[PDB]
Formats: C-alpha cells, structure tokens, sequence
RNA sequence: GGUGGUGCAUGGUUGUCGUCAGCUCGUGUCGUGAGAUGUUGGGUUAAGUCCCGCAACGAGCGCAACCCUUGAUCUUAGUUG
RNA sequence: CGAAGGCGACUCUCUGGUCUGUAACUGACGCUGAGGAGCGAAAGCGUGGGGAGCGAACAGGAUUAGAUACCCUGGUAGUCCACGCCGUAAACGAUGAGUGCUAAGUGUUAGGGGGUUUCCGCCCCUUAGUGCUGCAGCUAACGCAUUAAGCACUCCGCCUG
RNA sequence: UUGGGCGUAAAGGGCUCGCAGGCGGUUUCUUAAGUCUGAUGUGAAAGCCCCCGGCUCAACCGGGGAGGGUCAUUGGAAACU
RNA sequence: AGGAAGAC
C-alpha cells in the first residue's frame, strides 16, 4: 500500500560511502549515500542513491525513500510484542521495554527507531555490522508486527480474552 | 594537448575582429601602442567590468568603444570618466582619441564578464562549489542554449592540483557556426594561483 | 452473445496446473466450462468497469498478438479506450515524465508541420522529420491524449507482456487481463480464464466489454 | 632585481595514445551491495553512422555535415592582363 | 549392481544382497553408535612364481645459456598369480545415518494394476532407483530445490584467526 | 542449553557390522521414580534488595520483611516421560 | 590438438 507525500518528514541521512569503479584510465568515484526518512506518527522509509555529487546523492535518496514508505504499529508508544528481524546476516532482535527506558539501540536501528517514534525499545544487533543490512533487518522487523486487534479479528475473539 | 582556442577558432570566417583598420610600414608600433591602451583600459577599469574594447583609425584619430553592460558605477556624473579618460589618453597617446560605451542588455550571457565573476568569487573566498553552481544557475535563469565551466590549480588542497567541470545543455566545440563566446581568468588566492575557463554557447549562426 | 461453447481454450497438455487437487474421476477426460462461476466473474468485472466509467477513465489495453493486435486497435478507436497495438515500450508507468515531454514534442512537430515555415530546404527536412513522425507515431501508439496518470489496465497476455504487471505491481495500478492456464492466475480474484489466442473469442469478450462500458457511460 | 633552486607547490600552454571511436549523465527497472541496463544482438559503414527485436526511454561530449583551398559554367567586373 | 573401494569376453560350482505384488503370519522385534572388530584404489614391503606390452630408476640423441625436464631410442624394479602385511587418496555429491510433510514438467532402468485384445501399441494410476529443468523456501552469492543445501525430531563425527 | 555452525569460508569420520550408551508407533488398566502443588523443620548473624529512624539526606549506623534449596518428612494430582 | 623461449 502506497503511501501519499502530504506528510512531514525530517529525512535525516545515516551514512554516505565512498564507492570506486575501474576503467582503463584509472578510477572513477561516486558517493552511495543512504537515508532514512520518516515522520513520527509511525511511518518509515529508508533510501539509497549513487552520485557524483553528495548533495545530489542526498535528493536521490530521499526522492527513493518518498517512494518506498512502511507503516509501523505504535500502539501504547512501545511495540506490542518481541520481534527478530532476520534479512541478510544481521539480526536485530526488538524487544518492548516499560514506558521510562527510552530507546536503547544501536546506531542505525536507533535512527530508524527514533525516527518512527518509538519511545521504549531495547534491541541487540545479533549479525553483522553493515549499515544497508541492519536497515533491511530492521524495516522487515518492524514490517512483521502487527496489531492486538488485528490478531482478534483474525482469531475472531474480542481484545480482552486475548490479553485475558 | 588540448582543445585550439574557439574565438582564435571563431575569428576572420564567421567572427568579426575587434579592429578594423589598416596600417602600412608602421603596424608595429601602432600594436604596440593600441595594446597599452588595451592593458591601461584593463588596469584601470578593471572594476567596471569590460567586456572587450574595439578601436580604429580616423587617419590619424583613433575612436575606441567600451562595453561595459552598465552606466551605474561608471559613468560617475556622466562626464567624469570621459574627462579623466579622455585628457589622460590624450596623454599617453599623444593623438587624438574619442570614446563611447557600449551596454550588453541579457548581461549574464558575456564570457569575460562571467570568468570575471568566478574569478571574484574566488578573492572573495566562498567556496568554488558554490560559485560554479550560483554561476550556472544564474546563466540558466538569464536564459542560455548552453555553459561549460573548468576551474583548474590547488582547489584548497595543497598536495594535489585537480580541475573541476560543470556543464550544462549543449555545447558543441566542432560547429562553426555555433558563437562560442569565450573566456580565461585568473585568480591570485593564498592558496596559490588558479585558472578559469568559461564558454557559453549562446545561439546559432545561419 | 455470452453462451461460450466456441474455445476448446488450451493447447496440449504439457500445461501449468493450478486447478489439480480436488478433481475427481470424470468420464469427460478434460474439464467442461463452468458456467455459473464464468457468469459471475464476468458479473464482478461488469461491475469493476461500472466503477471504473463511474469515475469515467474507461480503461487501456496492450497486446502484441499479431493476429489480434488491429482488430483490437480498430475496437479502441471505435469504442473510446486507449491502446497498444505495436511493442510496447518499457517503463511507461515509471518514465511518465519522459514520456509526456515526448508526446509534448509531438505537439510540437505536428503543429509546426502545417502551420510553421514549411519549406527551408526542399527534401532533408522531410526524409528527417516525417520518418521520424512514422517512428514515433507507429512506436507510441494512442497513449497521446492522456495529460493524466493513468488508472487501470487490461492486458492481452501476462506471458507476453511479463514486465506491464511488475510496473502495475509497484505503482499500484488494479490490473485485468485474460490469461492462459500456462499463466499464474493466483494473484488477483479478478481473472479472466479463456483461450488467449482464439481470435473470435477474444473478439467476444472484448466486443461484449466495450458495450458493456458503453452502456455504463450514460 | 634575481635566465638562482623547487614542473612532484602551481595556473597558462604542448605532445602522446589518436582522427582511435569511443567517454558519460537524467529518469526508471534488476541487484543486500559493489554494480548492470541503455552503450549489448542482426545486417552495412571509415565511424556508438543508419535502421529492426530488446527494461529501457532520452540526452551530452565526440563521428559526419556547416569552414578554407583545389577541381567546370552563367551574370557583373577588363588593368598595371 | 555393490555399504565404500570397485565390478565389463563366455561357461560352470558355491554364495551375498536389492526391488515389485500379497495380507498368511510374529506383534514394536526399531534408529543411531563412542571405544571394538572387518573390508579398504594405486603406490610400497616379505616369500615363491611369471614377465608379452607399458614403464619410475638408468643410459645414449636432441633442444636450450644451463635442461638432472618436456621430445626420440632403448630399458631394471614394478604392473599379473598365490599367501601375508601397511591402511593412505581431490577415498568427492568437496553434501553423516534414519524417518515424515512441501507446486509441477520431462527422459531412462526393473516391475504391478485398469480401459474394445491372449494381437502389435495408446492412455491413467503405481512404486524403487537413476537424471535434467524449474515455485514457495533457504543462501553471502554461486546455487540447492521430493535424489533439498526447505520445514522438523533422534543419534554420531568435526571447527573456533 | 539461554545464544553458532559444517557444498565452495575453519569444520562430515573412506565405508560397514555391532557392545555399552542416547532416543521410541497406537490403545486400555495399574504405581507415582521423573513431573507439578500444599503443610512442617531448616538454608545462622552481618551482606544485595523493599519499607521507616539518627549523625547539619549523605558515606554509614540501626528496626521489620524477600532468598541465595535438584534441602529432609508428609499430604494431594495422574496429562506427559 | 597447429615451435624451446628467462628476469624486472
């Protein structure tokens, strides 16, 4: 499900990368910058763009991450339950913490996690340490939630015998 | 190892010269002496902003036109610069001269006054980034068929010398007629010494 | 007429299965049409086309089956919808910048073809420029006059025209196309089973589409 | 004032591969990514020159043309021919 | 075909397994397996044979700067049989054994059952191998994919720059 | 174990027969060894933590609770091993 | 299936 470009986003950027290429002359030089993007209300994207130039790097990957946006359960400020994302040899396991903690994550989980507005999540980054896979792993992890209600209807009983 | 020159290119088949006339058994010291005014008109109006100067030979008077692209800082009460201009060449030259000025309306669109700008820039100490995409934004904003920009020399790095281009639309260098208007400048930073070059395919010659 | 009994469907049976499962032992040897649930799809499309003239844009179909590519382009220009009768271009959805500042061009040069200068040298210009008119207006097709993002999509077939349903898929553009049993009909409800190739039939069910939004029109 | 050192502190010029035909970008697809596509394939050309399929559609510097000279003729212009 | 190494002329004696069908039996007798025992290509060793061809070693002829090598001419041990030994290979599917679920297409080997036949073949189920493409899914990619490197359970072996 | 892997990165024994060992198809009664749950006695006092008081909160000093048990006796439950 | 040819 697209989502529509009437929002505001502060499009923070993670990590721009120097990024070579050979030919015969010798080396040619571009920047891979990625993104994250997203408002606090819920919703987050990330973005990639490779350039000759930083800055438009930086438009290419916030035009991208406009593109591609994902919604993410806040229910209560704090995820409903335990989650691991798994994608590509990093795995970000998310656990919800009490309503005091504030966000306990590494660098880019934190960016993505402060950026969609969580307040209480502690997560351990259990693979490796590539900026590009922990934000797969992470945007597949908060992806995978899903709502109380939306077990209920699916289970057709009603939220409190579920939570009792 | 290089591109030829593209006014030097330009000039005696599609581009008319900058002087008109003819002198027989005495050429070389006329060169010699139309050049000093040339380098006195640089030195001395070099705020002003000369595109190019033009002169010839009134049999034994000399007529120069100046273009300038603006009356404002230069003209002064009106006849301040062509007192102090004309009984001052009347001096060095020891003949008769007569000046006027000439205005570029679309004045963004004049080579040397663009290499003269990034060069200003450049003893202005804003960063050359900047100025190549002020530059071109202000080229495209005045209108344009199309900009090639080069800056050359240390950058602000001091073990490495490295040029930068920044182009945009079309600028074919193997069209004749085509009316490149070119330009070279230099710029004295603390940094070192560093090159421009500017050509701006402005229109089409038929 | 919807009455069937005109396509046997299908080629030979080195065919994709997808409804294998559940089907028990029949003297026929091969399935018979099954013309309740065939009169309801067509009933559910009926009514996704209803909606679809009720927000009024009708709809635009590609094929490339030669044997049914001007008939379908001669029903697009008498029935009002739009077409691809030649190859299709790659990207149309996602280049849809590119391609309206091409097809403004071609405003241009057939507005200058009879109204500008016409003669400023007597055969250059022409061997140039309405050559390239014949390209661009055999390579376009009747996607000219949208000035608009487009909103549905009909297919002749999702094998041949493979990469049309990925740039629906990720521009989100509800999708309809009549499909072979070779094909993968698992993704959307919305599915017309029948022979893809059968000329009459194609005629039928598309002759039977364009009245039905024809009638939906007023 | 240095025709004194530093071309590996520099602009400004020049040769070279090489008149070789190639070198890239915008938008978009494919890929976790570096990247790829366009720019490959077929037929011809001296050429990425032209055209037909093709997740590509276009654009830019190049190639070719426009420039000069030598190759026939009409009009005008005949001296210092 | 064999558990692996491996096994291709034909005949005989002895002998080990494997597969299909049945439902006549016993009624959980099953899986895995540290140490242990047994096999185990080629080369090698001991004793006695045999030695056609090939052929390490070794010698002559070239080529090269040298050429203890490739190339040519010979040629001992070996390769073959019987009795023992050593116990290693890129001993490879570089994939431990067992059991069960998870889309299809197409060959081949050995069967069983049905539709006008005890005629040729034609189709559909059906195992047990043996291939080749190819989803979901897995992988870091290559790739694997009912002969898993998928989803599980048991037991073993092994790794920690 | 919670919390890794073994085609190509380090990592499948050359393969088999099997002792001890480690696991075990369905149903029905039976015991309570494993399992779960009460009661009692114990796991000293200082320590960590929970709640109050004092030296100008304080560092510390006190007063009352929580346990660091595959702990011993005994009662209860029979789904699973 | 159509020559031996070293080093920086």
């Amino acid at each position: 499900r697209i989502d529509p470009s009437k929002l505001e986003l502060e499009e923070r950027l993670v990590t721009v990368n120097r990024v070579a290429k050979v030919v015969k002359g010798g080396r040619r030089f571009r920047f891979a910058a990625l993104v994250v993007v997203g408002d606090k209300n819920g919703h987050v994207g990330f973005g990639t763009g490779k350039a000759q130039e930083v800055p438009e790097a930086i438009r290419k990957a916030v035009e991208d991450a406009k593109k591609n946006l994902i919604e993410v359960p806040m229910v209560g400020t704090t995820i409903p339950h335990e989650i691991i994302g798994r994608f590509g040899a990093g795995n970000i396991l998310l656990k919800p913490a009490s309503e005091g903690t504030g966000v306990i994550a590494g660098g880019p989980v934190r960016a993505v996690l402060e950026l969609a507005g969580v307040a209480d999540i502690l997560s351990k980054s259990l693979g490796s340490n590539t900026p590009i896979n922990m934000i797969r792993a992470t945007l597949q992890g908060l992806s995978e939630l899903k709502r109380a209600e939306d077990v209920a209807k699916l289970r057709g009983k009603s939220v409190e015998e579920l939570l009792g | 190892g290089q591109k030829v020159n593209p006014v030097g290119l330009r000039i005696g088949v599609i581009r008319d010269w900058e002087s008109k006339w003819y002198a027989g058994k005495d050429y070389a010291d006329f060169l010699h002496e139309d050049l000093k005014i040339r380098e006195y008109i640089s030195k001395r109006l070099s705020d002003a902003s000369v595109s190019k100067v033009e002169i010839e030979r009134a049999a034994n008077r000399v007529n120069i036109t100046i273009h300038t692209a603006k009356p404002g800082m230069v003209i002064g009460k009106g006849g301040s610069e062509v007192e102090a201009l004309r009984k001052a060449l009347n001096s060095l030259t020891g003949k008769r001269v007569h000046i006027n000025i000439l205005e570029i309306k679309r004045a963004d669109l004049d080579a040397q006054l663009v290499a003269d700008n990034i060069a200003r820039q450049l003893e202005n100490r804003v960063s050359f980034r900047r100025a190549q995409k002020q530059q071109i934004q202000r080229t495209m904003r005045a209108g344009a068929q199309g900009v090639k920009t080069m800056v050359s020399g240390r950058l602000g790095g001091a073990d490495i010398a490295r040029s930068e281009y920044y182009s945009e639309g079309t600028v074919p260098l193997h069209t004749l007629r085509a009316d490149i208007d070119y330009a070279t400048s230099e710029a004295d930073t603390t940094y070192g010494k560093l090159g421009v070059k500017v050509w701006i395919y402005r229109g089409e010659v038929l | 007429l919807l009455e069937a009994g005109v396509h046997f469907g299908h080629q030979t049976r080195r065919w994709n299965p997808k409804m294998k499962r559940y089907i028990f032992t029949e003297r026929n040897g091969i399935y018979i049409i099954d013309l309740q649930k065939t009169v309801k799809k067509v009933e559910e499309a009926y009514n996704f086309t209803k909606n679809l003239a009720a927000e009024g844009g009708k709809i635009l179909f590609v094929g490339t089956k030669k044997q049914a590519q001007d008939s379908v382009k001669e029903e697009a220009q008498r029935s009002g919808m739009y077409y691809v009768n030649q190859r299709w271009l790659g990207g149309t959805l996602t280049n849809f910048e590119t391609i309206q500042k091409r097809i403004k061009r071609l405003k241009d040069i057939e507005k200058m073809q009879e109204n500008g200068t016409f003669d400023v040298l007597p055969k250059k210009e022409v061997v140039q420029l309405k050559k390239e008119l014949e390209r661009l207006e055999k390579f376009l097709g009747g996607i000219k006059d949208m000035k608009d993002l487009p909103d549905a999509l009909f297919i002749i077939d999702p094998r041949k025209e493979r990469i049309a349903v990925a740039e629906a898929r990720k521009l989100n553009i509800p999708i309809i196309g009549i499909v072979d049993t070779n094909c993968d009909p698992d993704e959307i409800d919305v599915v017309i089973p029948a022979n893809d190739d059968a000329i009459r039939a194609v005629k039928l069910l598309t002759s039977k589409m364009a009245d039905a939004i024809l009638e939906a029109k007023q």
